[PDB]
RNA sequence: UUUGCUCCACACAAUAUAGAUGGAUACGAAUAAGGCGUCCUUGUGGCGUCGCUGAACCAUAGCAGGCUAGCAACGGUGCACUUGGCGGAAAGGCCUUGGGUGCUUGCUGGCGAAUUGCAAUGUCAUUUUGCGUGGGGAUAAAUCAUUUGUAUACGACUUAGA
């Protein structure tokens, strides 16, 4: 949807005489800005309680930032989309350095291996694999080798003019 | 920059070349573009065969000599791929095509001056390694181009004398980068490192 | 000397337009050497002349000059904007422009 | 007879290799690989230039010929310290790249009476080299 | 899913040596010397001892990846040409027509002469490519024998003698009239 | 609808062209194939058409009703008195012809 | 059909400009490879180096580039002759020999410039034509009318006629 941002939002619905001080829930939300966060809190509420916004209250919202943003981790994502003719939950994992950047690569990675919008996801949970050989697909094995190395053969460089005068190279 | 441009046309895509050409010619710059018998069209030979057919079809119905007429030399393709992209029933339009000039190979004036690329049109820097493409030649040989076999001697004769040209100049800049190596170490030359130059 | 040029060479593009409608009182002018808006930001309300010749001979010369002014940029690629005193006539679409700096801020 | 193979000696993607930066905050200054991300993505720290750590696209970077011995996702202080160990920066400048660098900034900071003092120096060595390209 | 680095190992035996320059094979040993342009299948070649080179592709698709053992594979049968050979034996079949299948020559052509097949009338003639010969193995009933260095040469030649026999608009599971190749081993024997 | 009734067409159209021609002498848009292991010979000749008259000679055509047999066959007399060379002319190949 | 035509040079009038304003600055090939240098065993060879853009390279100081004097080297360069060679893809250009004449900012001097008034493109290019001047050069055809019919509605075509 955009470069996302990690935020807690917690609401309840709102005290009656019944029931003062309500259980307020939680809930960890990717979004752009604290207002789409606001509505997918609502979003995901009504699909696990009897609430509503009107009913209800938002208590508090808060960035959570990551915690490290300079180690990679491996990260495991699960994921619940919607198809064209039905509904799917898919694991996928994703190699990066936050939970803001893995969620950030896991929309476009799901627009564009399955044609699933914004709309269409519910992500379950993002999770951190601590240990290798816990990782179970095989694009994010092939970084855990012992001595990584390649090359980045045929190297294009961009002109800053119109015409080239010797003619390009194509060597790195 | 240069009053007129020559283009080497090998290793060139013909939509991309024929655009950035079409731009330079409405914008004032004459372009002449040599050595049009080794253009690109990204694609495998057959896939552009097939569109030359579908081309070669489309005449008119009662009078085919009043028809689209199916220019099939390589130089006459890429005029026909750029003449698309410039309004050519207009005065600026016919101006911008007066300013252009398109040859398979590369005779006389145009083989002593230097050619450039343009290397947002280079298949070896926008095709991905692997793409099949289509050489223009084979493509208008195929269609009906009647000359390749001497632009092919006429190229060989032209590269064994621009050779024997680079063997020659190799040799004069030799000399001059041997003249110029004891110039270093000198009063003028480390005040030119000083300044830059 | 063999080079006398005070000014940056250009070329007269087109006028402002749309798709299917032009603007003749809005001049788009290329400067040889601008690849940024930001380098041309150096050359807006500099003086723009476009000079041509005649077969007449009017206040005893043969070349006649239209003025005008570098106004704004135009685009992400150096394209600028000019307007003139008589706007210019449209035959000189890819016409080279004289675009000078004596009011540089230099 | 031997069995020649003549090609590839590509510059590699690896921890320790230096880069430099060509577009950015950062555009011109030095770095190193620390870990890998993926094909496209790398961590890099710069931190003798002055960048931060960060993850970064390849084609922000471009690979150079230098490198050196880091272990794998090495902290900013360990990039420091085997940066300073193995002198990167001095191996940097000494190469013919890092000097067309150069040359071209002192190039562009140069004012008229500068560059009239160019022209005339650029006189009196053109005279001497046509002297000496005339006896050989 | 575009793999970081695969590649394959080449074995170079003690008679040949390889020799690549930009994409272009060239194995000389014990029986020649052969070449192979393969300049369209973007591939790394190393050599890292005289007796053992590796092969390489860098981020790699699944066809990629699926042509470097192409790559692999067309360098194994030109090496293996050059040492030991190629030779294809071929049988003649017939229920009722003697095929008489002999050599003739048109200025240096070096032509197979296939005639009387199903008792034709017509003579057909297969042209021998430069690189492969022909020998009528004595002492076997209805037999030719196509022997040289190229697995490409041999097992064409062994395709079009093959070709050039379909059969006389019939039906082909009765009119088993032909010449078919009944062995693929190499030149020199006891490997 | 259609034609109800097929004909093959009234006509060739690859000399649709009909016009007049631009002279009497008609021009040789291809002269033989150069083969320059032989001796210098002229490739055609010109002459002028007489008239037409009638022969008769044995036909040797074995297979034939008419083999070892008189037929008669109308010819052309062209007269052809000895051409004579007053120019040589020089063609260089192009890529344009 | 009142000295016509052509080439050259300069002499002046006109004519317009699809757009001069230091210089279009010549290998080929590959791009999962090359350029240059160097060496040998002249190769699909060894060693070194370079790229990461032409932001380069050459040229560039002087009344729109004046007039003089000298020092150092024997260079660079314009012009006009000349020696020979190469180039036919649309060559009409490139290379070379010899002397002459001019300039030299490679270095050091002397004098001049103003007032276009605080900017006005502040006029420096090539394109065609015309006219008298002066120096070579060479002295035709076509059409109608007549004629033939290998042609033909008419034109056209095909012939013939000192």
């Amino acid at each position: 949807m955009a470069h996302f941002k990690e935020y807690q939002v917690i609401g309840r619905r709102l005290p009656t005489e019944s029931v003062p001080e309500p259980k307020l829930f939680r809930m960890r939300i990717f979004a752009s800005n604290e207002v789409i966060a606001k509505s997918r809190y609502w979003y995901f509420l009504q699909k696990l309680h009897k609430v509503k916004k009107a009913s209800g209250e938002i208590v508090s919202i808060n960035q959570i930032n990551e915690a490290h943003p300079t180690k990679v981790k491996n990260f495991g994502v699960w994921v619940r989309y919607d198809s064209r003719s039905g509904t799917h939950n898919m694991y996928k994992e994703i190699r990066d350095v936050s939970r803001v950047a893995a969620v950030e690569t896991l929309y476009q990675d799901m627009a564009a291996r399955h044609r699933a919008r914004f709309r269409s996801i519910h992500i379950l949970k993002v999770a951190e694999i601590e240990k290798t050989a816990d990782v179970k697909r095989q694009y994010v094995k092939q970084f855990l080798t012992k001595d990584l190395k390649f090359p980045l053969p045929h190297r294009v460089q961009k002109s800053t003019k119109t015409f080239s005068y010797k003619r390009p190279s194509t060597f790195y | 920059v240069e009053p007129v441009v020559v283009i080497d046309g090998k290793g060139h895509l013909v939509g991309r070349l024929a655009s950035v050409v079409a731009k330079q010619l409405l914008n004032g710059q004459k372009i002449v573009v040599v050595r049009a018998e080794e253009l690109n069209i990204s694609g495998e030979f057959f896939r552009n065969k097939l569109k030359y057919h579908d081309f070669l079809r489309k005449a008119t119905a009662f009078n085919k000599t009043r028809g689209p007429f199916h220019f099939r030399a390589p130089s006459r393709i890429f005029y026909k791929a750029l003449r698309g992209m410039v309004s050519h029933k207009t005065a600026r339009g016919k101006a911008a095509l007066e300013r252009l000039k398109v040859f398979e190979g590369i005779p006389p004036p145009y083989d002593k001056k230097k050619r450039v690329v343009v290397p947002q049109a280079l298949r070896v820097l926008r095709l991905k390694p692997g793409r099949k493409y289509t050489t223009l030649g084979k493509l208008s040989t195929s269609v009906g181009w009647k000359y390749e076999d001497v632009v092919a001697k006429l190229e060989a004769k032209r590269k064994v004398s621009s050779a024997e040209y680079y063997a020659k100049k190799r040799a004069f800049t030799k000399k001059v980068a041997s003249a110029n190596a004891t110039a270093a170490e000198s009063d003028v030359a480390k005040q030119l490192a000083a300044l830059g130059y | 000397a063999e080079s006398h040029r005070l000014y940056v060479k250009g070329k007269h593009l087109s006028y402002q337009r749309s798709k299917r409608v032009n603007n003749p009182n809005v001049s788009l002018i290329k400067i040889e050497g601008v690849a940024t808006p930001q380098d041309a930001q150096f050359y807006l309300g500099k003086r723009i002349a476009y000079v041509y010749r005649a077969s007449k001979e009017v206040r005893g010369s043969k070349i006649r000059v239209m003025w005008g002014k570098v106004t704004r940029t135009h685009g992400n690629s150096g394209v600028v904007r000019a307007t003139f005193r008589n706007n210019l006539p449209a035959k000189t679409f890819g016409a080279s422009v004289r675009i000078f700096l004596y009011p540089s801020n230099i | 007879t031997d069995s020649i193979v003549k090609a590839s000696n590509w510059r590699l993607v690896e921890v320790g290799r230096v880069v430099l930066i060509k577009k950015g905050q950062s555009a011109g200054k030095l770095a190193a690989i620390v870990e890998i991300i993926d094909q496209k993505k790398v961590l890099i720290d710069g931190p003798k230039a002055g960048v931060p750590r960060q993850a970064i696209n390849l084609g922000q970077v471009v690979l150079t010929p230098l490198t050196f011995a880091l272990p794998r996702g090495a902290r900013t202080a360990t990039v420091s310290k085997k940066w300073a160990a193995a002198a990167v920066c001095e191996k940097w400048a000494a190469s013919s790249w890092a000097k067309k660098i150069a040359q071209r900034e002192r190039r562009a900071a140069l004012t008229d009476f500068e560059r009239f003092q160019v022209m005339v120096l650029r006189k009196q060595k053109r005279y001497t080299v046509k002297k000496a390209l005339a006896k050989a | 899913m575009k793999y970081i680095q695969t590649e394959q190992q080449i074995e170079v035996p003690e008679g040949v040596t390889v020799s690549i320059k930009s994409r272009i094979v060239k194995v000389v040993g014990p029986r020649g010397t052969l070449t192979k342009n393969l300049k369209h299948i973007d591939v790394t070649f190393t050599k890292v001892n005289n007796q053992l080179i590796k092969v390489a592709v860098h981020n790699g698709g699944r066809k990629h990846v699926a042509a470097l053992r192409t790559v692999k594979s067309l360098v194994d049968n030109m090496i293996t040409g050059v040492t030991k050979g190629y030779k294809y034996k071929m049988r003649y079949v017939y229920a009722h027509f003697p095929i008489n299948v002999n050599i003739v020559e048109k200025d240096g052509a070096k032509f197979i002469e296939v005639r009387n097949f199903l008792g034709d009338k017509k003579i057909r003639n297969v042209p021998v490519r430069d690189g492969v010969t022909i020998e009528f193995s004595t002492n076997v009933k209805d037999e030719i024998v196509l022997s040289g260095n190229s697995v490409e040469d041999v097992s064409q030649n062994a395709a079009d003698l093959q070709q050039i026999c379909r059969v006389r608009n019939k039906d082909i599971r009765k009119f088993l009239d032909g010449i078919y190749v009944s062995h693929k081993g190499f030149i020199t024997e006891d490997l | 609808s259609h034609r109800k009734y097929e004909a093959p067409r009234h006509g060739h159209l690859g000399f649709l062209p009909r016009k007049r021609a631009a002279s009497i002498r008609a021009r040789v848009k291809a002269f033989p194939k150069d083969d320059r292991s032989k001796p210098v010979a002229l490739t055609s000749f010109l002459g002028y058409k007489a008239g037409m008259t009638t022969i008769v000679r044995d036909l040797d055509r074995p297979g034939s009703k008419f083999h070892k047999r008189e037929v008669v066959e109308a010819v052309t007399v062209v007269d052809t008195p000895p051409v004579v060379v007053v120019g040589v002319v020089g063609y260089v190949e192009t890529p344009r012809g």
